[PDB]
C-alpha cells in the first residue's frame, strides 16, 4: 500500500511548497492522479484476497471503498476553494493538509490486517475531522457539534479497544487472516455478551445506528462543505466496515444478539425517513436520509447472508456519491443566499436550468431508481431481509414510498413552484459547480454497466 | 431467425437513437420534434415485420444478448421476449404514439420547451418498451419504475403551478404502494424458486402462488388504477393534453393488466386469485364509470373512463381470459388516444376552456373533430363491427357464461350501462345545442398535423379490432353457444344507456330548478375518497413525526463542584486524613 | 365604492409606465444580431440509411458473430408441425390423421 | 373588514355564479338569474339593519345547502385549470444582469433601452424614499395605500416592481 | 342541516356568527391588525425596491421558525421484537422438523 | 463455438414450405433483400477482420490447479494446512454455482424451445435441475456470509449423524 500512502504523503510538500496561487491547482491536479493508480487495486481473486505485506491488505470489501476515499479528495479540494478564498494562505494550506492527513489515515485504515491497527487508524480520523469542523465552520454551535460527535465516539471505542486487547490475549493474533482460521465460535454468557456489545457498539455510533444518530444531524448543520462530504460519504462506512469485518468472530451470538438493534434499523428506517417529510434545514434532512439509508447497511450486516454483504456493499458505495453529491447540491445554492432553510429559495429551476438536472438526477438515485446501484444494493437487502423474516417486507416497502417521497419534496421545494421575489442574487452556475455536480453522479451512473466491483468479498 | 431478432432490436435501437444525439453530435434543434416523430414513425415500419412473420408461422423467441451481472447462483441478462404479446403491443403502440406525437407538433407548438417535451415522450414510450419485452423480472421493474418517474415527470410539466408538482407526487406516491407488491413478488420468487426469469418461474410452475399473485395483483392496482390507489388517474390530467393521450393509452396505465396478462400461467391455475382480482376490477369498473356521469371537466370524464375500462380488463383477468384482456388493451389503445386528442381540438379552439358547461354548438363548427368524437364514442360502447366490439362484447359474453361471482358480474354490466351515458354526456354538451363559449370565436381545426393524427386513429378505431381479431392465432376455446339473454347483453344495457342518458340530458333544458341529492353529490366528489384520504392520511403521517448528554453532563457538573468547592484550611484538609486513615483500618482493614 | 382621486392618480401614473416598460420589450428589426419530392426522398432516404441500415448492420453482425456463438443466447420455440408437413432437414413426412367421422 | 353592502354583493355574485353552474343553458339561466335578483331586489329597502342582517345570514346558509359541489372556474381563477400555468416561463428582470456580454451583444437596442430605464430608477428612488417619509405618520402607516406622484419629473413610490413585472405570457 | 366543521375541513367565513355581529372592539381590534401588517409591509417595501440592494431579505419571521423547530419509543420496539422473533422462532421450528418447503431455495 | 454436450441442443425440424394461396409471400421477400442488404455486406466486413485474425494466431490456456489436502486433513489451527484448503474450497464453490447455472440455462432454453409442450418435453431437464439444486442446498446452503470449508465440514457432520441415527433407527 506504500504506492498510495507515500504520494499521499506527498500531497502535503507539493501544498506548502507550491506557488501561492497554485495550491488549489497542484493539490487537486496530484490527487486526482493518485485516484487513477487507486485502480490497480481492482486485481482482486476468486478466492484469496490480495495480501501485500504483514501490515496492509485489499479484499474486494476494502477496495471500492478505498477508491471512493480516493477520488473524493479532489473533488473535497473542489468544493472549497470557494468559502476558503479569502482565507489567509498559511490556514488555507492548513486546510489542505487536514484533508490530505484524513486519506491518509482512511487509506490505511481500510487496508490493516491487524484490528489494533485498524482502531489506532479509526480512532485518528477523529482528530482532523474534528479539527474541519471546529475550526472551519460557520456558526456558534460548531463546537458542540465537535464534542457530541468526539464524545459519542470515544464512549463507545474505548469498550472497543479492551475488547480487541483481550481477544487477541485469548486468541493470539488480531491478523485478520490468522481470525479467519483460528476463531472459535462464541458460547453464551453474559461475558460474551459484554464482548460482543463492546465489539460492536463503536461501530454503530459511527453508522449511526438509530438512536445514537443525534450526533450526525448536528454534525452536518454545523460542518463546512468538505467535511459533510467525507462524513457521508466515508466516515459512516468505517463503522459499516468495522462490523463486516468483526462480525466473523461474534457466531453464533450474533443470532440473538443482532435482535435489539435490526428492530432499532428497522424502525428507526420508518421514523428517520419520516423525519425528513417534516425538515425545514436542507443539510438536516439529508443528514436524516443518512441515517435511514445506512439502518438498512446494518440490518444487512447483522443478519450475515450472501446476499445481505453484497447489498451492504453497494448500498455503501452507492450511498456515498449519492449523499456528498446533494450535499454538494445544497451548498451550492447555500453560497447563494446563506442560508440553509429550503423554503427560502423556491423555483430555482426557473432561475438555475442545468442545476436542476442534477438535483433531478441525485433525487432519482437517492429513491433508487432502477437500475442505479442505488437501488441494486437496495434490493439485495430487501431480498435477503425477506427470507430472514417475510414481514419484514411491509416494513422495507413502506420505506420505499417515503423515501420517494421526501426525496421528490426536496426536489418540488426547492427546484419548482415559483420564485422567491427578493432573493436577486442568483447568478449563473459556475462551470466549477457543474463539474463537481458531474464528478459525482456520472461514475455512479457507469457503475450500473459493471456492478460486479461494488459488490464485495461475497461476489 | 436472422431478420427476426435483428429487427426486432432494431425498433428498440432506432428509439434510442434521439435521446443519444441530445450529446449533440448530429443536432438539429429547428426540427427535433419532427425528427423524434419520423423516428417513431420508422420504427412502427420495422417491427410491422417480426410481427408479420409471428402472425405467419408463430414464430417467437428470447435474446438474451448481454450477461450483466451472476449474483452466485442467479445469472441475470438483458433478455428481451418476442413472443405473443410484445409483438403485437409494439407495433400498436408505435402506431398510436406515431399519432400523438404528430398531434403534440402543434398542440404544443407554443411551448419553449417543445424539445424537452419530445424526448421526454420519446423516454416514456422507451420505458414502456422496455417494460412489454422484458424477459425476467428485474429487467421489468427497470421499465415499471422508468414509466413512473417518465409520469412524473410529464404530469408536472407545467411546474409552477403547485396543483401540477401535487397531481405528480401523487402519482409518484399510489404506484410506489403498489411497488410493494412488485418486490413481495420479486423477493417470493428468488426465494422460492431461484429466479427472476420468466422461463423458470412458469417451468417451476409453484402451486402455492398465493403470496407472489398477491404481490402481482397489488402492483397492478397501483399501475392500473384499481379501486384503492385509483384517485391519482384522474388526477394526472395536470399534463399537458398528449401526456394524457399517450398515458391512457398505450403506456402507463396499462401496464398493471399487463404485468398480470403476463403471468397467465401461474394465474390460471389459482382460483383465490381469480376471484379477487374478478371483484377489484368489478368495484372498480362500476365506481369510476359512476364518477363520471357528473363530471365537467372533459379530460376527467376521458380520465375515468379509462379506469372504468382499465377495471374491465381486470375483471376479464378476473374470469381467467388473459388474451381477451390483452385485446382490449390494442384496441382501447386506438379509441382513447382520439378521444383525448379531439378533446385536446376542442380544449385549443376555445383558449383552454375544458368545462363542457361552457361548450356546445361544436357539432357543425368543428366538422373532422365532430366525426372523430362520435366514432370513438361509438367505438368505446361497442357500437357492432368498430375496433372496441371485437374485445368487449367477448368480454362481456365470456363474464356471462362463466362460473363467476354473481356481484361482480351485475357490477360489469351496470358499468357498461354507465359508459353509453357519459359518452352521451359528452356528446350531448359539447357538440349540440347552442354555444355557450365566448364571443370571440377562434375555432379552426385546419391544421394538417392535427387532422393527419386524428385521422389515421379514426382509421384504427373502424379496422384495428377486425383486423388483429383475424390475425392472431386462437389460445382458448371461446364460448359460442348460449341464450339469446346472454348472447345480446351487453347490445341491449348499451342500448338502454343511451335511451336513459338522452332522457336525461334533454330534462336540463327544462325550466325548473332541482336540489343537489345525495348520491348526486356522492358522484361528483368522487365518493368522497379524495377528500377524507387526502386529507387525513398525510395529516396523521406528516403529524407523527412531533410526538442523556444533558444528564451525564450535569452529572459531571455537580459532581465537580463537590470536589472543588473547598475552604482551602490547613485544619479541614488534615482533619480529612485522619478520616481516612481510620477509616483504611476500621473498615478495610488495610493494615493486614 | 370606486376609486378615490389619490388612487386614480396612482394608477394612471403607473400605467404611463407599465405600457411604456411594456413597448420597450419590442425587438428592433436587427435584432437578434447574430453571429455570422426529391428532397422528400433524400431526406427520408438519409434517414434509413443512418437511422435503420446502418444500425441493423451493427446488431446483426453483432447477433451473428458474438451473441449466437454462444450458447442459449438466441433460443426459439420450435417450429408447430401438423399432420402432412415435410421436414427440411432429413426429409420425413409427417403422416396425415386419422379420417373424421362426418359432421 | 367587510361592509354590509359588500357583503351582501359578493353573495349575489357568488349565487349568481353557482345558479349558471346548475342552469348551464342560456335561456334556462336568464330565467333564474331573473328571479334571483327579484329575491334580492324585494328586501332592498330594508332599513332596519338587524334585521337586514338576519337576511343576510339565512341567505348565506341557504347558499351553503344549494351551491354546487363543482361550480364553474374561469381556467385562470386560483382553482381553475390553467391556474399558474405560465409561472414557470416568468422570468425576473435582474437576471438579465447576469447575461454573458456576448448574450447582450446579440440585443444591443434592447439593453441600450433598459439602461435607461435603470438610470430612471436610480435617480428616481431618494424622492420616493423621501415623498414616503413625508407622509406616513409618526406611528408607521395605517394601511397598505400607497401614493401617487406629486409633482412634475416625479414617479409614484416604489413603482418599479409594478412596472417591469413581467408579461402574464411571458414567452 | 347545520355545518359540523372539523380539524381538516373549516367553518366557512359566511356561516361563523362572529362575522356578522362587527362591534367597536372588534373593529378596533381589525385596524390594529392592519396597521401591525402596514407596517410590515412598508419596511418590506423599502428594502424590495431599493434598486441598489442585491442579495436576500432577512425575514426574522422565518428565522424564528426555524429556530423553534429546529430547537411510542420502545413500544413499536417491543411490539416488533415480537412479531419478527415469533415469527422465525415457528420458522425455525419447522424447518428442524422438515415441514418448511425449501426445495429451490438456494439464494439467501 | 461451444461444447454441444454441456449445453445440447436437439435436432431441429422445420416444415417445408406449402403455399395455399397465389398471393406472393411478403416474408420471403424481404428475407431475400435482407440477405443481399445486410447479411453480405456484414459478412464481406467479418471476412477482412478473420483474415487479419489468422496472421496473428497466439494462444491463451485455461489454468489447471493442482488438488491439495482438504480441510479434513488438516490439523486444528494448522494455518499453513488451512489455507490451502480453504483455497481450493472457495474455488470449488465458486465452480459449483456456475454448475448450478448451466443447469438452469438448460432448463430455461429447453421451455422456451418446447412451447405449449413444455411441461411434458421437459421433464428430464426439470429432473436434473431438482438434483443439483439439492446437492447444491446440501453443501452451502445455511452457512452464512462468514462461510468456510470448516463450517462446510460441520453441516456435512451434522447431516451425516442424522442419516446415521436415522439408519440405526431402522
Ligand atoms: C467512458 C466515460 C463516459 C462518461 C459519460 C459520458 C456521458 C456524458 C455525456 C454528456 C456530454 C455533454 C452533453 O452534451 O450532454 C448534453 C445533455 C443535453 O443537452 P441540454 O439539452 O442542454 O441539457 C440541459 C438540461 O439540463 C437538459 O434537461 P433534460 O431534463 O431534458 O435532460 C436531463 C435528463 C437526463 O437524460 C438522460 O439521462 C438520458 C436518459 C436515457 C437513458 O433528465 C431526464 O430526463 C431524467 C429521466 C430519467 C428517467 C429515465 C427512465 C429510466 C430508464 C432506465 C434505462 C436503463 C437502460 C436499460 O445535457 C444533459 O443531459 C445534462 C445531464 C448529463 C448527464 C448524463 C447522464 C446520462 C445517464
Ligand atoms: C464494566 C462492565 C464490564 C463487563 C464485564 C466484563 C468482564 O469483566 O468479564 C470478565 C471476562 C474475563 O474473564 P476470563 O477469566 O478471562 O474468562 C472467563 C469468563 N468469565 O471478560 C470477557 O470474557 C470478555 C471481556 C470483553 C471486554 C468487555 C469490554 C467492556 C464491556 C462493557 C461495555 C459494553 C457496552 C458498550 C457500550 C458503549 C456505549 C456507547
Ligand atoms: C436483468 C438485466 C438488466 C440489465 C440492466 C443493465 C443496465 C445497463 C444499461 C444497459 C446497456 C445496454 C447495452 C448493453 C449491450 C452492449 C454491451 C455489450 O454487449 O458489450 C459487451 C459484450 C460482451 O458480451 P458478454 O459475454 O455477454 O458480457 C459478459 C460481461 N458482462 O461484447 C460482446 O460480446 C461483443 C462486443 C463486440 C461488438 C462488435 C460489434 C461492434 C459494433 C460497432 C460498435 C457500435
Ligand atoms: C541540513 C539538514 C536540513 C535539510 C533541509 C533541506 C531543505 C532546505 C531548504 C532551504 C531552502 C528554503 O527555501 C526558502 O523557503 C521557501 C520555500 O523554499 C521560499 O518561499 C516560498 O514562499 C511561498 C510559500 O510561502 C511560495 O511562493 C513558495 O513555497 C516559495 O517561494 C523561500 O523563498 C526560500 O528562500
Ligand atoms: C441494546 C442491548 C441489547 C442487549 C441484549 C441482551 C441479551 C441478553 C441475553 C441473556 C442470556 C445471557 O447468557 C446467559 O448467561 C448465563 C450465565 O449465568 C448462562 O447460564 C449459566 O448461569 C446460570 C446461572 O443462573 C446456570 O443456570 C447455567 O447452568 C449456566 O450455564 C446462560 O447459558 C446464558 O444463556
Ligand atoms: C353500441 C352502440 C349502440 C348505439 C345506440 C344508439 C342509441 C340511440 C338511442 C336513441 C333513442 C331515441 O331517442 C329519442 O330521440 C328523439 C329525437 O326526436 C327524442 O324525442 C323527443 O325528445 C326530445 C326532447 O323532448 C325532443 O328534442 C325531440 O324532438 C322529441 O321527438 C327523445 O330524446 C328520444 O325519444
Ligand atoms: C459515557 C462516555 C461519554 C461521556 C463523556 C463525558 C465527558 C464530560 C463532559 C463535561 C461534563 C461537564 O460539562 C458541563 O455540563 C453541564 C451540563 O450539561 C453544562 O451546563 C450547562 O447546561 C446545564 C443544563 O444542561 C445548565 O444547568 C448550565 O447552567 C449550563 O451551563 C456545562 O456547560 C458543561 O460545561
Amino acid at each position: 500500500m506504500l504506492k498510495y500512502i507515500i504520494p499521499t504523503i506527498m500531497l502535503m510538500p507539493l501544498t506548502w511548497l507550491s506557488k501561492n496561487n497554485m495550491i488549489w491547482v497542484n493539490s487537486t491536479a496530484h490527487s486526482l492522479l493518485i485516484s487513477f493508480t487507486s485502480l490497480l487495486l481492482m486485481n482482486q481473486f476468486g478466492d484469496n484476497s490480495l495480501n501485500f505485506s504483514l501490515l496492509f491488505f485489499s479484499d474486494s470489501l476494502s477496495t471500492p471503498l478505498l477508491i471512493l476515499t480516493m477520488w473524493l479528495l479532489p473533488l473535497m479540494l473542489m468544493a472549497s476553494q470557494h468559502h476558503l478564498s479569502k482565507e489567509n494562505l498559511t490556514r488555507k494550506k492548513l486546510f489542505i493538509t487536514m484533508l490530505i492527513s484524513l486519506q491518509l489515515f482512511l487509506i490505511m485504515t481500510f487496508t490493516a490486517m491487524e484490528l489494533i491497527l485498524f482502531y489506532i487508524l479509526f480512532e485518528a480520523t477523529l482528530v482532523p475531522t474534528l479539527i474541519i469542523i471546529t475550526r472551519w465552520g460557520n456558526q456558534t454551535e460548531r463546537l458542540n457539534a465537535g464534542l457530541y460527535f468526539l464524545f459519542y465516539t470515544l464512549a463507545g471505542s474505548l469498550p472497543l479497544l479492551v475488547a480487541l486487547i483481550y481477544i487477541q490475549n485469548t486468541v493470539g493474533s488480531l491478523n485478520f487472516l490468522m481470525l479467519q482460521y483460528w476463531v472459535q465460535p462464541v458460547h453464551n454468557s453474559w461475558s460474551n455478551v459484554f464482548m460482543w456489545l463492546a465489539c460492536m457498539m463503536a461501530f454503530m455510533v459511527k453508522m449511526p445506528l438509530y438512536g445514537l444518530h443525534l450526533w450526525l444531524p448536528k454534525a452536518h448543520v454545523e460542518a463546512p462543505i468538505a467535511g459533510s462530504m467525507v462524513l457521508a460519504a466515508v466516515l459512516l462506512k468505517l463503522g459499516g466496515y468495522g462490523m463486516l469485518r468483526i462480525t466473523l468472530i461474534l457466531n453464533p451470538m450474533t443470532d440473538f444478539m443482532a435482535y435489539p438493534f435490526i428492530m432499532l434499523s428497522l424502525w428507526g428506517m420508518i421514523m428517520t425517513s419520516s423525519i425528513c417529510l417534516r425538515q425545514t434545514d436542507l443539510k438536516s434532512l439529508i443528514a436524516y436520509s443518512s441515517v435511514s439509508h445506512m439502518a438498512l447497511v446494518i440490518v444487512a450486516i447483522l443478519i450475515q447472508t450472501p446476499w445481505s454483504y453484497m447489498g451492504a456493499t453497494a448500498l455503501m458505495i452507492a450511498h456515498g456519491l449519492t449523499s456528498s453529491m446533494l450535499f454538494c447540491l445544497a451548498n451550492s445554492n447555500y453560497e447563494r443566499i446563506h442560508s440553509r432553510t429550503m423554503i427560502l429559495a423556491r423555483g430555482l429551476q426557473t432561475l438555475l436550468p442545468l442545476m436542476a438536472t442534477w438535483w433531478l438526477l441525485a433525487s432519482l438515485t437517492n429513491l433508487a431508481l432502477p437500475p442505479t446501484i442505488n437501488l441494486i444494493g437496495e434490493l439485495f437487502v430487501v431480498m435477503s431481509t425477506f427470507s430472514w423474516s417475510n414481514i419484514t417486507i411491509i416494513l422495507m416497502g413502506v420505506n420505499m414510498v417515503i423515501t420517494a417521497l421526501y426525496s421528490l419534496y426536496m426536489l418540488i421545494m426547492t427546484q419548482r413552484g415559483k420564485y422567491t421575489y427578493h432573493i436577486n442574487n442568483i447568478s449563473p452556475s459556475f462551470t466549477r459547480e457543474n463539474a463537481l455536480m458531474s464528478l459525482h453522479i456520472l461514475p455512479l451512473l457507469l457503475l450500473t454497466l459493471n456492478p460486479k466491483i461494488i459488490l464485495g468479498p461475497l461476489y | 431467425m436472422n431478420m427476426f431478432s435483428s429487427l426486432s432490436l432494431v425498433t428498440l435501437l432506432l428509439l434510442t437513437m434521439p435521446i443519444m444525439m441530445m450529446s449533440f453530435n448530429t443536432y438539429k434543434p429547428s426540427n427535433y420534434p419532427l425528427y423524434v416523430k419520423t423516428a417513431i414513425s420508422y420504427a412502427f415500419i420495422t417491427s410491422m415485420i417480426p410481427t408479420m412473420m409471428f402472425i405467419h408461422s408463430g414464430q417467437e423467441l428470447i435474446i438474451s444478448n448481454w450477461h450483466w451481472l451472476t449474483i452466485q447462483t442467479l445469472k441475470l441478462s438483458l433478455s428481451f421476449k418476442m413472443d405473443y404479446f410484445s409483438m403485437m403491443f409494439i407495433p400498436v403502440a408505435l402506431f398510436v404514439t406515431w399519432s400523438i406525437m404528430e398531434f403534440s407538433m402543434w398542440y404544443m407548438y407554443s411551448d419553449p420547451n417543445i424539445n424537452k417535451f419530445f424526448k421526454y415522450l420519446l423516454l416514456f414510450l422507451i420505458t414502456m418498451l422496455i417494460l412489454v419485452t422484458a424477459n425476467n423480472l428485474f429487467q421489468l421493474f427497470i421499465g415499471w419504475e422508468g414509466v413512473g418517474i417518465m409520469s412524473f415527470l410529464l404530469i408536472g410539466w407545467w411546474y409552477g403551478r403547485a396543483d401540477a408538482n401535487t397531481a405528480a407526487l401523487q402519482a409518484i406516491l399510489y404506484n410506489r404502494i403498489g411497488d410493494i407488491g412488485f418486490i413481495l413478488a420479486m423477493a417470493w420468487f428468488l426465494t422460492n424458486l431461484n429466479t427472476w426469469d420468466l422461463q423458470q418461474i412458469f417451468m417451476l410452475n409453484p402451486s402455492d402462488s398465493n403470496m407472489p399473485l398477491i404481490g402481482l395483483a397489488l402492483a397492478a392496482t397501483g399501475k392500473s388504477a384499481q379501486f384503492g390507489l385509483h384517485p391519482w388517474l384522474p388526477s394526472a390530467m395536470e399534463g399537458p393534453t398528449p401526456v394524457s393521450a399517450l398515458l391512457h393509452s398505450s403506456t402507463m396505465v396499462v401496464a398493471g393488466i399487463f404485468l398480470l396478462i403476463r403471468f397467465y400461467p401461474l394465474t390460471e391455475n389459482n382460483k383465490y386469485i381469480q376471484s379477487i382480482t374478478l371483484c377489484l376490477g368489478a368495484i372498480t369498473t362500476l365506481f369510476t364509470a359512476m364518477c363520471a356521469l357528473t363530471q365537467n371537466d372533459i379530460k376527467k370524464i376521458i380520465a375515468f373512463s379509462t379506469s372504468s375500462q382499465l377495471g374491465l380488463m381486470m375483471v376479464t383477468i378476473g374470469i381467467n381470459q388473459p388474451y381477451l384482456a390483452f385485446l382490449h388493451i390494442c384496441t382501447h389503445a386506438f379509441f382513447k388516444a382520439m378521444l383525448f386528442m379531439c378533446s385536446g381540438s376542442i380544449i385549443h379552439s376555445l383558449n383552454d376552456e375544458q368545462d363542457i358547461r361552457k361548450m356546445g354548438g361544436l357539432f357543425k363548427a368543428m366538422p373532422f373533430t365532430t366525426t372523430a368524437l362520435i366514432v370513438g364514442s361509438l367505438a368505446l360502447t361497442g357500437m357492432p363491427f368498430l375496433t372496441g366490439f371485437y374485445s368487449k362484447d367477448l368480454i362481456i359474453e365470456a363474464a356471462n357464461t362463466s362460473y363467476t361471482n354473481a356481484w361482480a358480474l351485475l357490477m360489469t354490466l351496470i358499468a357498461t350501462s354507465f359508459t353509453a351515458i357519459y359518452s352521451t354526456r359528452i356528446i350531448f354538451f359539447a357538440l349540440l345545442g347552442q354555444p355557450r363559449f365566448p364571443t370571440l370565436v377562434n375555432i379552426n381545426e385546419n391544421n394538417p398535423l392535427l387532422i393527419n393524427s386524428i385521422k389515421r386513429l379514426l382509421i384504427g378505431s373502424l379496422f384495428a379490432g377486425y383486423i388483429i381479431s383475424n390475425n392472431i392465432p386462437p389460445t382458448t376455446i371461446p364460448q359460442m353457444t348460449m341464450p339469446y339473454y346472454l348472447k345480446t347483453t351487453a347490445l341491449i344495457v348499451t342500448i338502454l344507456g343511451f335511451i336513459l342518458a338522452l332522457e336525461i340530458s334533454n330534462m336540463t333544458k327544462n325550466l325548473k330548478y332541482h336540489y343537489p341529492s345525495n348520491a348526486f353529490k356522492f358522484s361528483t366528489l368522487l365518493g368522497y375518497f379524495p377528500t377524507i384520504m387526502h386529507r387525513l392520511a398525510p395529516y396523521m403521517n406528516l403529524s407523527m413525526s412531533q410526538k442523556l448528554p444533558k444528564t451525564i453532563s450535569l452529572a459531571q457538573m455537580k459532581a465537580s463542584t463537590l470536589v472543588t468547592n473547598q475552604k482551602g484550611l490547613i485544619k479541614l484538609y488534615f482533619l480529612s486524613f485522619l478520616i481516612t486513615i481510620l477509616i483504611s483500618m476500621i473498615l478495610f482493614n488495610f493494615h493486614e | 365604492s370606486g376609486y378615490t382621486p389619490e388612487e386614480k392618480l396612482r394608477l394612471q401614473q403607473l400605467r404611463e409606465l407599465r405600457r411604456r416598460w411594456l413597448k420597450d420589450q419590442e425587438l428592433s428589426p436587427r435584432e437578434p444580431v447574430l453571429p455570422p419530392v426529391i428532397y422528400k426522398t433524400y431526406r427520408h432516404s438519409i434517414f434509413a440509411f443512418t437511422h435503420v441500415l446502418i444500425p441493423v448492420w451493427i446488431i446483426h453482425y453483432y447477433l451473428k458473430y458474438h451473441v449466437t456463438t454462444k450458447p442459449y443466447t438466441i433460443v426459439e420455440k420450435k417450429p408447430r408441425i401438423f399432420p402432412g408437413d415435410t421436414i427440411l432437414e432429413t426429409g420425413e413426412v409427417i403422416p396425415p390423421m386419422k379420417e373424421f367421422p362426418d359432421q | 373588514y367587510l361592509t354590509h353592502q359588500q357583503k351582501v354583493l359578493r353573495l349575489y355574485k357568488r349565487a349568481l355564479r353557482h345558479l349558471e353552474s346548475w342552469c348551464i343553458h342560456r335561456d334556462k339561466y336568464r330565467y333564474f338569474a331573473c328571479l334571483l335578483r327579484a329575491r334580492f331586489d324585494e328586501h332592498k329597502n330594508e332599513k332596519d339593519m338587524v334585521k337586514a342582517t338576519q337576511l343576510l345570514r339565512e341567505a348565506e346558509e341557504e347558499f351553503w345547502h344549494g351551491q354546487h359541489p363543482q361550480p364553474y372556474i374561469f381556467p385562470e381563477s386560483p382553482g381553475g385549470t390553467s391556474y399558474e400555468r405560465y409561472e414557470c416561463y416568468k422570468v425576473p428582470e435582474w437576471c438579465l444582469d447576469d447575461w454573458h456580454p456576448s448574450e447582450k451583444a446579440m440585443y444591443p437596442d434592447y439593453f441600450a433601452k433598459r439602461e435607461q430605464w435603470k438610470k430612471l430608477r436610480r435617480e428616481s428612488w431618494e424622492r420616493e424614499v423621501k415623498q414616503l417619509q413625508e407622509e406616513t405618520p409618526v406611528g408607521g402607516p395605517r394601511t397598505e395605500a400607497l401614493p401617487p406622484a406629486r409633482k412634475q419629473g416625479d414617479l409614484p413610490p416604489l413603482w418599479w416592481h409594478i412596472v417591469t413585472r413581467p408579461r402574464e405570457r411571458p414567452m | 342541516p347545520k355545518y359540523e366543521a372539523s380539524r381538516l375541513s373549516s367553518l366557512p367565513t359566511t356561516l361563523d356568527p362572529a362575522e356578522y355581529d362587527i362591534s367597536s372592539e372588534t373593529r378596533k381590534a381589525q385596524a390594529e391588525r392592519l396597521a401591525i401588517r402596514s407596517r410590515l409591509k412598508r419596511e418590506y417595501q423599502l428594502q424590495y425596491y431599493d434598486p441598489s440592494r442585491r442579495g436576500v431579505i432577512e425575514d426574522p419571521a422565518l428565522v424564528r421558525w426555524t429556530y423553534a423547530r429546529s430547537a411510542f419509543g420502545i413500544g413499536p420496539l417491543v411490539f416488533w421484537y415480537y412479531v419478527f422473533k415469533t415469527d422465525r422462532d415457528r420458522k425455525e421450528k419447522l424447518i428442524q422438523e422438515g415441514k418448511l418447503d425449501r426445495t429451490f431455495n438456494i439464494s439467501y | 463455438s461451444w461444447d454441444k454436450d454441456v449445453y445440447p441442443e436437439p435436432p431441429r425440424r422445420t416444415p417445408a414450405p406449402s403455399p395455399q394461396t397465389s398471393l406472393p409471400n411478403p416474408i420471403t421477400y424481404l428475407t431475400k433483400a435482407f440477405d443481399l442488404l445486410v447479411d453480405r455486406p456484414v459478412t464481406l466486413v467479418r471476412e477482412f477482420i478473420e483474415r487479419q485474425h489468422a496472421k496473428n494466431k497466439y494462444y491463451y490456456y485455461h489454468r489447471e490447479f493442482r488438488r491439495v489436502p482438504d480441510i479434513t486433513e488438516c490439523q486444528e489451527k494448522d494455518v499453513l494446512c488451512m489455507f490451502e484448503a480453504e483455497m481450493q474450497w472457495r474455488r470449488d464453490y465458486k465452480v459449483d454455482q456456475e454448475i448450478v447455472n448451466i443447469i438452469q440455462e438448460r432448463l430455461k432454453a429447453c421451455q422456451q424451445r418446447e412451447g405449449e409442450s413444455h411441461r411434458q418435453n421437459c421433464a428430464k431437464e426439470l429432473e436434473q435441475f431438482t438434483q443439483v439444486v439439492k446437492a447444491y442446498q446440501d453443501r452451502y446452503h445455511d452457512l452464512g456470509a462468514h462461510y468456510s470449508a470448516r463450517k462446510c465440514l460441520a453441516k456435512q457432520k451434522q447431516r451425516m449423524l442424522a442419516e446415521r441415527k436415522a439408519a440405526k433407527e431402522a
